[PDB]
């Protein structure tokens, strides 16, 4: 299976008085490893996985001087992206940043990504290729030539296709244990009368990881979409991920309905056959 | 691991 | 200035029963700007020792949070999630039902 490694970062201006509000997280795949806030009191990248505190004092040490640079970038950014879209200095704007790689299966780098947004909307973004920009509108134009001019893309090339690569696999070894462990979903089916003459079937996927699943009704062997609720996957708070999909039938008739679920860590799709 | 140097926008 | 309505979940960690303890979630996401007050209600009281995940975003650009503390249901108390966003003109309140 392929993995990824990923950090994203939002600064959001504060006017009235001081620096941006700064949040960085870092994730691999769907589990977060370490977070700086710059309202937190110890001003220092912190872990948020057991198995990111194997790293020693170094380790730390380095994070919390590129996070903490990182941070200046966007403050500096906030201030120039308000020159350039001819904004008062009065209200708060965003900037949202994303980058990180991805490795195969092969546990070779598969993929790198550098996407960034201004006000919840896309500025600039690293194409596939690693070697050019995309920009989103006129003002995006002053940064892709700017970047251009200073090779940034080879070097995030060079950062995306090694370092990361090396970094994501080290992580995927020490994190071994809940970071390459798929946990299929635990499903069941419940049943409501909403009258009489009809119920709710609805049908649980939960305690699952990686957050990736399908979830569909089938009515006498056909997907059935109509008269269904999905919600949206949703995190449990212990690492994992739930979701249901509900379906009204006539009471009676439930035996016709069948559950499908799909997720990585099912050799085979589960039919859920029962309400 | 984070990226070592950012470019201004 | 985009502004994007906050989507709210609320929800038990585990399959709940009463009398039994648990935690009680409010996962709010699908907004922008980031800034957002979500509370955890016991019969509309405030609960006080409530915790939230560190501010992600997804690749649309919204925001997501997961807030939560433990709790235990019961027969009779009502618990629920309180969000206000800029793009709300009042707090958006969800009660939490157990089968949801």
């Amino acid at each position: 299976g392929s993995h990824s490694m990923r950090y994203f970062f939002t600064s959001v201006s504060r006017p009235g008085r001081g620096e941006p509000r700064f949040i960085a997280v870092g994730y691999v795949d769907d589990t977060q490893f370490v977070r700086f806030d710059s309202d937190a009191a110890s001003q220092r990248m912190e872990p948020r996985a057991p198995w990111i505190e194997q790293e020693g004092p170094e380790y730390w040490d380095g994070e919390t001087r590129k996070v903490k640079a990182h941070s200046q970038t966007h403050r500096v950014d906030l201030g120039t992206l308000r020159g350039y879209y001819n904004q008062s200095e009065a209200g708060s704007h965003t900037v949202q940043r994303m980058y990180g790689c991805d490795v195969g299966s092969d546990w070779r780098f598969l993929r790198g990504y550098h996407q960034y947004a201004y006000d919840g909307k896309d500025y600039i973004a690293l194409k596939e290729d690693l070697r050019s920009w995309t920009a989103a509108d006129m003002a995006a134009q002053t940064t892709k030539h700017k970047w251009e001019a200073a090779h940034v893309a080879e070097q995030l090339r060079a950062y995306l296709e090694g370092t990361c690569v090396e970094w994501l696999r080290r992580y995927l070894e020490n994190g071994k244990e809940t970071l390459q462990r798929t946990d299929a979903p635990k499903t069941h089916m419940t049943h409501h009368a909403v009258s009489d003459h009809e119920a709710t079937l609805r049908c649980w996927a939960l305690s699952f990881y990686p957050a990736e699943i399908t979830l569909t009704w089938q009515r006498d062997g056909e997907d059935q979409t109509q008269d269904t609720e999905l919600v949206e996957t949703r995190p449990a708070g212990d690492g994992t991920f739930q979701k249901w999909v509900a379906v009204v039938v006539p009471s009676g008739q439930e035996q016709r309905y069948t559950c499908h679920v799909q997720h990585e860590g099912l050799p085979k799709p589960l039919t859920l056959r029962w309400e | 691991v984070l990226h070592d140097d950012l470019l201004e926008a | 200035m985009i502004q994007r309505t906050p989507k709210i979940q609320v929800y038990s960690r585990h399959p709940a029963e009463n009398g039994k303890s648990n935690f009680l979630n409010c996962y709010v996401s699908g907004f922008h700007p980031s800034d957002i007050e979500v509370d955890l209600l016991k019969n509309g009281e405030r609960i006080e020792k409530v915790e939230h995940s560190d501010l992600s975003f997804s690749k649309d650009w919204s925001f997501y949070l997961l807030y939560y503390t433990e709790f235990t249901p019961t027969e009779k108390d009502e618990y629920a999630c309180r969000v206000n966003h800029v793009t709300l003109s009042q707090p958006k309140i969800v009660k939490w039902d157990r089968d949801m």
